[PDB]
């Protein structure tokens, strides 16, 4: 444990854990109780009125302070039970950001960051700082002055405000230049914010009402990572503020957040900066530390204390990781730098912790917290040690519940905020309304971003989850520097607080007039006072506002028509029936018009909704956006321009050989870097000035939603209350149910809204922010392949000649392709770009698929498609293709007549899936066959196969054959090219190149460049042409050509998309059929039994063996191990096919009888030992496995482990057990294809 | 010492010990070889077929030019040097002593 010994409240003052302390100030403050938590940090249970003058008093101010929400109360924190829980609480909070393990890392950077003691005047002298200490009095009478790192002190005046101060100097800004000092916290456990998500939908479509409460455990940790900071001495200037825009009305009036903040938060917000900003931070950084080491190795004198100056020396170099050289001439070297400003820095961010703690909290600073949650966390049954408020084993745990108010109601209880839901507003007018601040739009100013992309360039012979656990392996532990014994100083300790810079006090009640009606109008006139009188929905704004009962609704006419009827007993059920009905009704609909690119659901009611555009017409929206594309969406078009790029200068060294090929090879390189960088320019200016607004809009239609709910219900209640009592009584109804339902029609909606906007904002960055760049930076390649020409002749030859130009034709006239895989982390904006290049580049030249029960063309260009006699298709998937070796074997495609030149093919791509059996006959040795054709009269190019290798010819009229051939042995132990499914596809640039590439890896290329012309055939064969054997036969499966030459990121993806489980051959695996099993960790040992029931078990034996044949092949043996059958247990899918997170049965056939797999899951240990029991067996014992990984459950639901083996002794047995490996396995069929004989 | 001269050996269970012989030219064709004794006798030009060998021991016996094919050696001794310029055909190696 961090926290040993728990103090209660009430023990002795000892003076070394518990006792009296005097804190400095500017002025007098009387002994203060605090309780010493570990090394360096102390812990204060008493409200701050001491460090700060100008606030002594705890009353709300009249002015509210700028923020989202605030609560205020005088009386917290007076009693003594008060001040033990808030202990309890705090150092509950501090062991469990102890028990993770980056958490862990944190807190010792912490410890170890003690304050440097340059307080002296005279350069040569070592003095602590008088302000960085705590002076402890004893009982007996006398004070000890001890150094420290953190303080822990209840809120200020404002409860909520949780926040970091420090001691400042006269002269030295101790946060800023490397010194660092003693930071103090303001924070409370025993308050927690209430924020809103609308982004669970996808893992919890199940999911209700949101206002999750944010763990306290992560609020600490951002003050903790504030702290952190602030010890080191690289806080970043207050001053500096991300600015934004408040002119508009439409603008959010203004915030502050400075860059420390932006740092902090890390993840997604941490993108909010340019490298440029970054670099300046580092550079500026490395130079105080540069200077900080200097002073210490000038320092030759102490006074003060009574330790060795090597000593604190020692502690110093250790806390800046600086390096000695045996001299006493210390230095820091630039990667040990690197490395702990990372560790600082892109380390030590919230979201990381939030990622490690698993539970919920805003992607964004923009999402606005939204109640005060008064909470209670000494309890253990409230507030778990280990897995915080998501206890295990609970309903809580499931769907990230805990967190989730409306269900864990008896935790939280909501506090009246004491900011006005209205206080600070703007005024728009057209009839005039009124908005809050915090719900308007992010408009970031042009001023906060920088580039350096005019600055031309010189190149010299030489310029240029996983990872925390490799820092933490790296981590060092155990050195936390001793308590130190020092002079006592004065009895009051003098100082001021660091100066914060002034902030203006914002605009209030700002008017703005306009000659549009703003979607804040429309977000308004849904709202209702819920009053005694009748409410009626309409269509029109202009009396939905002006009249208080009438309530705007963008629904369709026969609707609101239905709505508005009054109805008897009989017909209520009817009426709510048909009102449910319809409302999924108008929720569900999505456009069909898919020609439009990738918007394929256009959503056609958020136009009347929130009058986007400036239209009230769901087909004129659907037009308008057809038309004008993603732009209409935003508020305000960001502007984009990318100056001109600077140019490369290459030095010269006369007469040099390898140099200069080292100057080509680094100018390629920062031609790469330069196209990296203007990538991740164009991606943070997008994700600052684009998605921002995208999100409140995504909100704005959530929260129209509720509100259009929220009517529906309470008009029907108001409907309700019309009756007497016989007709309540015999007639039932309640509105959870309601509320239930339509909560989940409005959550299938939110979906398709969600994705919508998704595919908005990505459609948007492809369109009209790219090309932006990419023609300037085109622009520098031609400039910077001009240059590499003039060097390449310079008309002369002493140089290093056609391999160097072949180079830089090559890859100065092709693109680098754009993937924000290596630009951003938000999950479904990763998904959307991906899927879209792929699926629509789908659409080619031949999609052959069989559908319908028929093979067709969904490209509609295939004229014909021939079907032979003696093709074979597989029943359990019709899209599989047999061919065998005989001539109706065949399958003929007439290829569209348009599509057929003599000199095409200049740019194309073939791509398609394989099996191949295994070959046994000994005269298919240098028997090459033929398998596709498309060649005719000694011109085209086939597809052959032969011993062991695919071969790819290409062949002209001229008679230049081309041949690509990629080939494997058939001698291994495991083969991934035999038998199995296997991806192969084809680039050819007529130009310059043909590229192979086998299930999305490189292969070969060779130069096409010589061939000429290249007539096209008419038609494509698909036959068996040439082979010697009588029983060949092969499997082809999702053949498909491109008009275009494609890139290793549009066919690596290509294979994952035209990737339901699979098993070793890569088809379907399949319920009730037995299959043999193979652990991917240990490949050459089999399964065996022993002694099956309870006491039985399954452990890992061999060799394998091996069966082979002479000069054809030789491999170790498969059909080994008891086989293994899985039948359905709760699967309602009639097929036997298995999907992703079925949960089934297994067995296994011992002695050609079925046993159940189960076992005890009480047995000590995290291993469990599983077993094998007659079918007979008792139910206790889980036996349930979710499904390439496998999972066991118990009957219960928990998760007995992931099912793998130990290494049990010397018998490697098997468990189940909660390793980088050892979770892979993989089934095996028995198949024909293969031909081992089992016995 | 027994010379052994054009053999053909049809669905024979062997379980005793033969020792002191040589082969010749046999063909061997659906035999089975099940916990027994090799002792001194030598196989060469043999033709086996879809024979099966379990849990025998061998001593200076020595296979040459032979034909095996489709056949097991499950828990044996007869380990790679015992074969000398011989053909597999479909055959196996199971777990071998
Ligand atoms: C080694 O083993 C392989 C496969 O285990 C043997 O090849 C197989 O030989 C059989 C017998 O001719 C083929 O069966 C065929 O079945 C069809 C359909 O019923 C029938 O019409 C034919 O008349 C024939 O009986 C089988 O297809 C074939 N398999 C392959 C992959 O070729 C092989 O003969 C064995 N020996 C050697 C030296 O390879
Ligand atoms: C050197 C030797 O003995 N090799 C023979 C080979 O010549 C013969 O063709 C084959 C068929 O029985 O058996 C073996
Ligand atoms: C081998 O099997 C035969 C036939 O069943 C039997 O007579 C003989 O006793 C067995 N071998 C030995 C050495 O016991």
């Amino acid at each position: 444990p961090f926290v040993n010994k728990q103090f209660n409240y009430k023990d002795p003052v000892n003076g070394v854990d518990i006792a009296y302390i005097k804190i400095p100030n500017a002025g007098q403050m009387q002994p203060v109780k605090a309780f010493k938590i570990h090394n360096k940090i102390w812990v204060i249970p008493e409200r701050d009125t001491f460090t700060n003058p100008e606030e002594g008093d705890l009353n709300p101010p009249p002015e509210a302070k700028q923020v989202p929400v605030s609560y205020y109360d005088s009386t917290y924190l007076s009693t003594d039970n008060e001040k033990d829980n808030y202990l309890k609480g705090v150092t509950k909070l501090f062991e469990r950001i102890y028990s993770t393990d980056l958490g862990r890392m944190l807190l010792t950077s912490i410890v170890r960051g003690i304050p440097f003691w340059g307080g002296s005047t005279i350069d040569t002298e070592l003095k602590v700082i008088d302000t960085n200490c705590i002076n402890v009095i004893q009982p007996d009478g006398s004070y000890r002055s001890e150094e420290l790192n953190l303080v822990i002190i209840g809120p200020s005046a404002d409860i909520i405000q949780f926040e970091c101060k420090s001691f400042g100097h006269e002269v030295l800004n101790l946060t800023r230049n490397g010194y660092g000092s003693t930071q103090y916290i303001r924070f409370s456990p025993d308050f927690t914010f209430g924020f809103e998500e609308s982004l669970e939908v996808d893992t919890n479509p199940l999911l209700g009402a949101g206002k999750f409460a944010t763990d306290p455990a992560v609020t600490l940790a951002h003050q903790l990572i504030h702290a952190g900071h602030r010890l080191y001495g690289i806080a970043i200037n207050p001053n500096r503020v991300f600015k934004v825009n408040t002119n508009a009305y439409y603008e959010m009036s203004g915030l502050e957040v400075s860059f420390e903040e932006l740092r902090t938060f890390g993840g997604h917000d941490a993108k909010f900066i340019d490298s440029l900003q970054e670099n300046e931070f580092r550079l500026y950084y490395y130079n105080k530390f540069k200077d900080i080491a200097s002073t210490l190795n000038k320092a030759k004198s102490i006074v003060g204390t009574t330790a060795s100056l090597q000593y604190m020396k020692n502690v110093f170099k250790e806390k800046y990781l600086l390096s000695e050289d045996t001299s006493g001439k210390f230095s820091v070297d630039k990667l040990k730098f690197d490395k702990l400003y990372k560790m600082l820095t892109e380390i030590y961010t919230e979201d990381n912790f939030v990622k490690f703690f698993k539970v919920l909290n805003a992607k964004t600073f923009l999402n606005f917290d939204k109640a005060v949650f008064k909470i209670n966390i000494v309890p253990k049954v409230n507030y778990t040690i280990y897995d915080g408020f998501n206890l295990r084993n609970t309903n809580l745990a499931a769907n990230f519940n805990g967190q989730n108010t409306e269900i864990n109601n008896m935790n939280f209880t909501k506090l009246k905020n004491f900011t006005g839901l209205f206080e600070f507003y703007k005024l728009l007018c057209v009839l005039c309304i009124k908005v809050n601040n915090w719900d308007l739009f992010f408009s970031p100013s042009e001023d906060n971003f920088t580039n350096d992309l005019n600055k031309g360039e010189e190149i010299t012979s030489d310029t240029n989850l996983d990872l925390i656990q490799q820092y933490y392996l790296t981590f060092n532990f155990d050195n936390e520097p001793e308590n130190i014994s020092i002079e006592n100083l004065s009895s009051d300790i003098i100082g001021q607080l660091e100066l914060m810079p002034n902030i203006e006090r914002f605009p209030n009640g700002k008017k703005y007039e306009l000659d549009k009606y703003t979607m804040f109008h429309y977000l308004r006139a849904q709202e209702f006072e819920h009053g005694k009188s009748r409410i009626a929905l309409t269509n029109s704004v202009n009396e939905a506002l002006l009249n208080p009962s009438r309530v705007y609704t963008f629904f369709s006419s026969d609707y609101v028509k239905k709505v508005n009827k009054a109805t008897e007993a009989a017909m209520f059920l009817g009426w709510v029936e048909q009102l449910v009905y319809d409302f999924t009704d108008e929720t569900s609909e999505v456009s069909t018009t898919d020609k439009i690119a990738d918007i394929t659901i256009i959503i056609p009611y958020i136009g009347p909704a929130l009058n986007i555009g400036n239209m009230l017409y769901k087909d004129d929206f659907v037009g308008a956006l057809i038309f004008s594309g993603a732009v209409i969406l935003l508020e305000f078009i960001p502007e984009i321009a990318i100056p001109v790029l600077g140019t490369f200068a290459l030095v010269s060294y006369i007469a040099n050989k390898v140099l200069t090929v080292q100057t080509i090879d680094n100018a390629l390189s920062k031609r790469n870097e330069k196209w990296d960088e203007v990538y991740k320019y164009i991606v943070t200016n997008w994700l600052a000035k684009v998605n921002t607004q995208i999100d409140l809009i995504r909100k704005k239609m959530k929260e129209a939603l509720e509100n259009q709910a929220e009517a529906t219900k309470a008009i029907i209640n108001y409907q309700y209350n019309q009756y007497t009592e016989e007709e309540k009584n015999n007639i039932n109804f309640n509105i959870d149910d309601l509320s239930s339902k339509l909560n989940e029609s409005i959550n299938k909606a939110m979906i398709n809204i969600n994705k919508f906007l998704n595919q908005c904002s990505v459609s948007y960055l492809m369109n009209s922010m790219i090309p932006y760049g990419v023609k300037r930076l085109e622009d520098f390649d031609a400039s910077l392949k001009d240059a590499l020409l003039k060097y390449i002749y310079d008309n002369r030859g002493t140089l290093i000649v056609d391999r160097l130009k072949d180079k830089v034709n090559n890859t100065l006239s092709t693109d680098i392709p754009f993937q924000l895989s290596k630009y951003v982390d938000n999950q479904r904006l990763l998904s959307t770009f991906t899927e879209y290049i792929k699926n629509i580049i789908n659409t080619s030249i031949l999609n052959l698929r069989y559908e319908s029960n028929h093979l067709i063309d969904l490209s509609r260009y295939a004229s014909k498609i021939n079907i032979g006699s003696k093709v074979n298709f597989d029943p359990i998937d019709k899209n599989q293709i047999q061919l065998f070796n005989l001539e109706s074997s065949k399958i003929e495609v007439i290829l569209k007549n348009a599509i057929v030149y003599n000199s095409m093919y200049e740019n194309f791509s073939t791509s398609f899936w394989i099996r191949i059996p295994k070959y046994f006959n000994s005269i298919s040795l240098n028997n090459e066959y033929t398998i596709i054709n498309c060649m005719e009269n000694n011109s085209g190019w086939k597809v052959s196969l032969n011993y062991g290798e695919i071969i790819w010819t290409l062949q002209d009229t001229q008679e230049i054959k081309q041949r690509v051939v990629f080939k494997y042995s058939q001698m291994i132990n495991i083969s991934d090219y035999i038998n199995r499914w296997i991806f192969v596809t084809i680039t050819n640039n007529r130009l310059n190149n043909s590229k192979i590439y086998i299930n999305g890896r490189l292969i070969d290329q060779k130069p096409i460049s010589n061939l000429g012309n290249i007539h096209a055939s008419n038609n494509i064969m698909f036959k068996l042409d040439g082979c010697r054997d009588t029983h060949r036969y092969i499997w082809i499966k999702y053949f498909n050509l491109f008009d275009k030459e494609l890139n290793e990121k549009e066919i690596k993806d290509l294979y994952d998309n035209q990737s339901i489980l699979k098993d070793f051959w890569g088809d379907y695996l399949q319920y009730d059929k037995p299959y043999y099993m193979l652990n991917l960790y240990d490949p050459n040992k089999y399964v065996d039994v022993n002694n099956v029931g309870i006491r039985g078990y399954m452990y890992l034996k061999g060799p394998r063996g091996s069966v082979m044949t002479t000069n054809i092949y030789l491999n170790s043996s498969l059909y080994r191990g008891a086989k293994f059958i899985i039948k359905k247990y709760a699967s309602g899918n009639k097929d036997n096919i298995v999907r992703n997170n079925d949960r089934v049965y297994i067995n296994v056939v011992v002695k050609n009888k079925e046993y159940r797999l189960a076992t005890n899951a009480s047995q000590a240990g995290v291993e469990k030992i599983l077993s094998a029991l007659e079918i007979p067996d008792v139910g206790n014992l889980s036996q349930v496995v979710v499904m390439c990984k496998m999972n066991l459950q118990d009957n219960n639901g928990n998760d007995i482990g992931f099912i793998g083996f130990h290494q049990f002794n010397n018998i490697a047995k098997l468990v189940a057990s909660n390793r980088t490996l050892g979770c892979s396995w993989e089934f095996i069929p028995v198949d024909d294809g293969w031909g081992e004989r089992p016995l | 010492m027994k010379v052994f001269f054009g053999e053909h050996v049809y669905g024979a269970t062997i379980n005793f010990t033969m020792e002191n012989q040589i082969h010749q030219h046999g063909k061997l064709v659906n035999d089975k070889f099940t916990r027994m004794y090799f002792k001194h006798v030598l196989f060469e030009d043999t033709f086996f077929d879809e024979c099966y060998f379990e849990d025998v021991t061998s001593t200076d016996t020595y296979f040459k030019n032979c034909t095996i094919e489709s056949t097991i050696f499950y828990n044996t001794d007869l380990y790679e040097h015992k074969f000398i310029n011989c053909r597999f055909i479909n055959s196996t190696f199971l777990e071998q002593k």
